């Protein structure tokens, strides 16, 4: 896909920066 | 010698950084304190799947040239 959607606030990243998306949905946890 | 950083919020803005690789963790949040006026003490700053711990450097930690890091707000604790 060309974007992901984080699955907890709907903020959509761009599939090319993965690191800082997933940091993004770690972030939700703290 | 110096790089830019970038510190992303969660759901906000994102904050560029004038850095060195021998800066540490508790210098970028200093930084930061400089140009949004957030204490440190109310600062965790993650990157790569881990909160950064104050008196480590960014080359510590692999924090390279145009990285992106995360800002995540809390109140003081302790
Ligand atoms: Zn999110």
């Amino acid at each position: 896909p060309l974007c992901f959607n984080c699955p907890i606030c709907d903020k959509i990243f761009p599939a090319t920066e993965k690191q800082i998306f997933e940091d993004h949905v770690f972030c939700h946890s703290l | 010698g110096s790089m830019q950083i970038f510190v992303k919020t969660l759901t906000g803005k994102t904050i560029t950084l004038e850095v060195e690789p021998s800066d540490t963790i508790e210098n970028v949040k200093a930084k930061i304190q400089d140009k949004e006026g957030i204490p440190p003490d109310q600062q965790r700053l993650i990157f790569a799947g881990k909160q950064l711990e104050d008196g480590r450097t960014l080359s510590d930690y692999n924090i390279q040239k145009e990285s992106t890091l995360h800002l995540v707000l809390r109140l003081r604790g302790g």
